[PDB]
């Protein structure tokens, strides 16, 4: 056995995570805060742990790891160092090459979006590139290639809002609360999506980049313009010329750059609406598609792992000197 | 007492003129509390701001979910958004870190959230919607930083057109 | 089993980097002052000394950190490497007071304030009472520039220790030992920052009154 | 050509060693304490220093070393060290005064004492006015034990740097800088060391009495 | 040209030196602060030299080798660490590592009196040992082995006073003044060798070591005891005492080891009673003899350039850390 | 004032266990000036004073030349000669520093030669010729190290033989 057992660490924004995985495919340990939290924990004689506060978050959760996971079978320590909170990039970052210094092991410096994107081929092994990812969570809406080598280019992005910031600020714009992309979902379904046009300046027919802020702002100035609408009508309208947006474009990408395989990852791929959408088109045009797992989908430090394992197999290691980039490009 | 500038029925261009105008004449450690309604134009007044700092628009990206965005330029610009915020942890930390920044330019959406937070000499700006293509701006200026009046109502020439 | 400490490390990354090792009975000090941000400098810096040494980590007896109070961005970077460093063997670790670490590392004995800017018109503050060991008279806290004013009156400013902070990397190495013997060392998940910054919030959210 | 130093080496052998070394906006410090003989470390911690920040001798504007006062065999071991540094390419050198870097050393400011003791009843010293930079209020000599308390008295005791001496490597670096600036380095085939040694010859030839 | 040319440093005692030599033939420089002195030099536009001034003599002496040689020429750089002055030895010690590090260059530390004993290949660069040296100046009173390897051990020392310390104090006693050995053997000349004899506790006969101390008392003991003696008559008779016990013991060590070549190097070689009984006794048992000249017996920096040459050829190097010691043992 | 301690007619073996007395019962900082003519026995004398640090004789030269020889035992001697010294640089310096060693014991032949350099509690050592198999030695304790007094006359026992 030639086994790498890879441990990372994932604290970019609200999410402090500590994961085990061996050979990209067996996961060991995979811890979350948001678990952590989410499930019950009376007391304790160990300290308690809150979100977004890594510093003392992350003790806790390598405390853990430990107690499943003895730390000399750790062959490589991983880590994001951004893009991100400089603040909590930092945390996670510099605990990790405590830990190499700690092992005697060699570090990995990885990029969060990236990293996403891993969760595609941790779901499905099989899955060989080039292929097109939309990534579109909440803080991410970004349009990535990945070509034969696993190198990835972003091609497009978000100029303001995000696609799931769109949803959630709509929401509370038709008082339907948080978070916004599900309830909308949920209330869409008994909606008339042709009922309502959202015309606004849109932005170039080429461009593979996204803006939302303006469709927030229409969908606005209707609540305060026109009189004895329905919510459903709405949701299911603004629901409707958002997908219709992220569909566009992502097979336009794809068919341009002639890949024939498109993954969806984040929040907002969730949403039942895309997925038919998606899948339509998938079959007139002959594109294989592919959903990830939700648990996979939302910041943990198994893709991180991940991540780490696929640049330590092809040797491309850190430094020690390893500045946290808030701005980090991909 | 604090000094008000009313500007009245400002088209998205001239709202962002008047953005690189304020950033432009800032020193340095600086903060500017952005208060406006979902869609007032927050986010697009930064657009404006980064003009001034030798970026792209492109550069600005909504904080709603980053928290805080870092536009480095000729000097840096650390873009908050409040938001979403549900504790008050990250500001007596993080934020407060960045108030000791003396060489940057700090910029909060729904700053207003916490007003009792903010120094006595912030710079507050006020995005309401006036229709459906225009802005009304109203900006209070504090004494200690008083000299940002004259250029600031210099721009004002704009907008005779 | 049971026995006082030979392999002693210990940093402080509160303003600048400063890492003491104690070897037997060699003890060396290395401060890095420049450009180059913490997380550039501490962990490289660390490992290289470590190696000149012959000294792995599972071979230190107890780490001490700087805990504040200090720059936020410091503070973490530190605490956190530290984590990484004794996490896989739980290597107890000396918390250090950044203030009284400062106090310290002044070679005079008598009354001591230690203080350090944060907003503008604001300020980090302790005084000490110095001789043999040392007495805090005023512990860590924020005040405005005017109320810095009332401690330089109400107490004797015999020295003053202003903005910019000596911190010898041999009083971190002397004090971790300290509280080894004294069995005041704590585990890695038990780390506790002395984080003034969380003052600011209520002192400034009315005026000039708190009683 | 002439060009403003970017690259700097000074060290101290005086009591303990310490040693600085600024490379552009990057400065390094090193202190050793503990049983080895400065023989067994200057030489090899310079070495090291020099190599890990990819620096040649060659590389550097100037080297600051101190002349005393302090220790004999600690001067020898690190001007000797520096001669052979600086001989083969005529490297310019300040001669730092070990007592003046120590009161420079302290944090505070005002009247500063600085005391290591000689032969028994006996002790080096020197009085120094401290404030933008330094001035003295009386060059080092030696006094008896008795002809010490006069001084403490005959000046303000205001910080009483006594025995055993904290040298900021940082100070030397600065102070080397300074003197660089101010064209007053000198070759290494003119450097004078401050033995104030030889002064007990002729205050103990006789009695209390030297005029 | 596989050519090693070696920068030698000597601060074990009274001597400052400097020397570079190539290939442990060619000499280049051999300053000592000796003839510096011994020659006028009024004032100058570079500081003066004093002896045992060894801090600021050495850069002097730096400074003219480097004004002759080029110091990137410099190939290996070697000093003398011992036996000898702490505070002597450690400046040329000090300084030499400060020349290594200066010039990227290879460091050797040398013992002082296996450098004496170089002198004897240097000026015989035929001669091959096995031999035996008798290493007999001032300062050194030695009985010494070389084998093939060209490694050395001492097999007899002096318990007490040296033989030119002898000679030193004796002269003092006749009122001939210093240096002695020089007076006396002027002064013996004119004199009769077997008028008195020094009768004391002499030491074992198997024993290689001397003892000097008690012929020195043995003869102040007889001027106060004796009346109307001649100062030519002891001086002859003390001169023949001394190189009766140096050649007896130097031919019978010699003799049990079985090698057929010896060697005196120092001060005290020079005497003219010794060369003669000494050149008697190799004619009548077959040995071979060597008597270096003189300005390679006193201390100086060719000796120990030779001696470094010859240990870096070997390969034997030492490290950074050396510390001086006083007490060093060959 | 000071402490004469005379010793009468010492044999060789005498004189050394004397001189083992002396230093077995020193603390370590102090100065022994020894005095007395060529082939009085000061050298003869550090081969006692050896005794008492764990080596043996062997070990002790003369410095004539040397100037000084370190003898490293359970205290350090420092065995100084200054016979030859022409200059006074030599005391001012390398002696100098010695004497801030408060852990050794220097011992210094011809001492007397620069009698107004040494501390005034450093013990004198002073030795006669009495015949040609015995010495004469007499010994001032100054009062600041008046101890060595009991120490010394305890020694006197052996001579009563
Ligand atoms: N005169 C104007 N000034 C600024 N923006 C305008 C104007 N007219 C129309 N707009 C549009 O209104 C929208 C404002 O979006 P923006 O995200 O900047 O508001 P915001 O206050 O940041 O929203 P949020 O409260 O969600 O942060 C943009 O699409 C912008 O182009
Ligand atoms: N009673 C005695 N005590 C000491 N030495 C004696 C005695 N009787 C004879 N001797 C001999 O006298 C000689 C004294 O030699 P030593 O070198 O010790 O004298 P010194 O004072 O050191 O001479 P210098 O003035 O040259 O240094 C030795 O050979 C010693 O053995
Ligand atoms: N990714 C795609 N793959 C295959 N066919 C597509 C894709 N996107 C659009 N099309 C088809 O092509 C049409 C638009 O381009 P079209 O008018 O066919 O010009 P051309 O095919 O020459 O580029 C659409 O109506 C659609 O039917
Ligand atoms: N180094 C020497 N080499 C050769 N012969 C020697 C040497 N030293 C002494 N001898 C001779 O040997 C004699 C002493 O030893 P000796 O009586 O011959 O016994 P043996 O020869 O059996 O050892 C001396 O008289 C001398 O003639
Ligand atoms: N079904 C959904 N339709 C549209 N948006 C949805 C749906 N489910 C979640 N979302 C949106 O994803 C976002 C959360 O994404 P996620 O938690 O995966 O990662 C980030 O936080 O970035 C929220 O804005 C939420 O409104
Ligand atoms: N001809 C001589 N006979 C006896 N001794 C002689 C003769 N020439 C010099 N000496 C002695 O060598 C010694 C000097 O040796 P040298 O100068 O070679 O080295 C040391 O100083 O050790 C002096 O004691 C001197 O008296
Ligand atoms: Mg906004
Ligand atoms: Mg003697
Ligand atoms: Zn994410
Ligand atoms: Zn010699």
């Amino acid at each position: 056995e030639g086994r790498m057992r890879v441990l990372g660490i994932e604290t970019s924004c609200d999410e402090t995570a500590v994961a085990v995985l061996d050979d990209g495919k067996n996961v060991v340990v995979n811890f979350t805060v948001s678990q952590i939290e989410v499930h019950q924990k009376f007391g304790g004689v160990v300290p308690e742990v809150a979100a977004r506060h890594h510093l003392k978050n992350l003790p806790i959760l390598l405390k853990k790891a430990f107690e499943k996971v003895p730390p000399e079978t750790v062959d490589v320590v991983a880590a994001t160092y951004g893009p991100g909170l400089i603040g909590a990039l930092l945390v996670g970052l510099s605990a990790a090459k405590g830990l190499a210094i700690s092992l005697e092991k060699p570090f990995v410096g990885v990029n969060h979006v990236e990293a996403h994107v891993q969760a595609v081929f941790l779901a499905n092994p099989d899955l060989k590139p080039p292929l097109v990812v939309l990534m579109v969570s909440g803080g991410h809406t970004q349009l990535m290639k990945v070509d034969e080598d696993y190198s990835m280019e972003v091609l497009g992005e978000t100029l303001d809002d995000s696609a799931g910031e769109a949803f959630d600020k709509v929401a509370r714009l038709l008082g339907l609360g948080y978070p916004g992309g599900p309830v909308i979902d949920r209330v869409a379904k008994k909606g008339d999506p042709e009922k309502y046009s959202f015309p606004r300046p849109m932005l170039d027919d080429d461009s593979y980049n996204f803006s939302f802020a303006g469709l927030k702002t229409s969908v606005l100035y209707f609540l305060q313009r026109e009189k004895g609408y329905k919510v459903e009508d709405v949701a299911a309208s603004f629901q409707k010329a958002v997908v219709d947006i992220l569909v566009e474009k992502t097979f336009r990408l794809a068919r341009n750059l002639g890949i024939r395989k498109i993954a969806f990852v984040g929040g907002v791929a969730a949403n039942s609406m895309l997925r038919e959408e998606v899948r339509k088109r998938a079959e007139r045009w002959n594109y294989e598609v592919f959903f990830p797992p939700l648990e996979l989908c939302t910041d943990n430090a198994l893709m991180v792992a991940k991540a780490g394992y696929e640049k330590a197999k092809r040797g491309m290691f850190s430094p020690l000197s390893l500045n946290a980039d808030p701005n980090l490009n991909v | 007492a604090s000094r008000h500038l009313r500007f009245e029925n400002l088209t998205e261009e001239q709202l962002k003129r008047l953005a690189k105008i304020l950033t432009e004449n800032l020193k340095g450690g600086e903060v500017v509390i952005l208060s406006g309604n979902l869609g007032a134009g927050k986010t697009t007044f930064v657009k404006g701001m980064i003009r001034a700092i030798g970026l792209d628009e492109k550069m600005v990206k909504s904080p709603t979910f980053t928290l805080m965005n870092v536009y480095p330029g000729l000097k840096t610009i650390y873009h908050l958004d409040l938001y979403r915020l549900q504790d008050t942890d990250f500001l007596s930390l993080d934020v407060e870190d960045i108030l000791e920044d003396e060489d940057g330019i700090m910029v909060v959406e729904w700053g207003d959230l916490f007003d009792g937070f903010w120094p006595e000499d912030s710079i507050k700006v006020k995005i309401e919607i006036a229709d459906e293509s225009h802005r009304n701006v109203e900006i209070l200026i504090p004494e200690e930083v008083n000299f940002l009046v004259e250029k600031i109502e210099r721009y004002r020439k704009e907008l005779q057109n | 089993g049971s026995h006082m400490a030979s392999n002693v490390l210990a940093l402080d990354t509160s303003q600048r980097i400063r890492i003491g090792l104690r070897k037997g009975e060699d003890l060396f000090e290395i401060s890095y002052t420049g450009e180059k941000k913490h997380a550039e400098i501490l962990p490289v810096v660390v490992k290289k000394l470590l190696d000149e040494l012959d000294l792995k980590v599972k071979d230190l007896d107890v780490v001490g950190v700087g805990i504040g109070p200090g720059g936020l961005t410091g503070l973490r970077v530190g605490i956190a490497t530290v984590v990484g460093l004794v996490s896989p063997y739980d290597i107890p670790v000396a918390p250090l007071n950044s203030f009284e670490m400062t106090a310290k590392s002044c070679p005079a004995d008598g009354v001591v304030l230690v203080a350090r800017r944060a907003r503008k018109g604001y300020h980090y503050c302790a005084v000490y009472l110095k001789d043999k060991g040392l007495n805090p008279l005023k512990e860590p806290s924020v005040v405005s520039d005017e109320e810095l004013e009332e401690i330089t009156k109400e107490f004797s400013p015999k020295i003053v220790l202003k903005d910019d902070l000596l911190i010898s990397p041999a009083v971190l190495v002397e004090e971790s030992e300290r509280l080894f013997r004294e069995k005041k060392t704590i585990h890695y998940y038990e780390i506790e920052p002395l984080y003034l910054q969380k003052s600011i919030a209520e002192l400034n959210w009315e005026k000039k009154k708190r009683g």
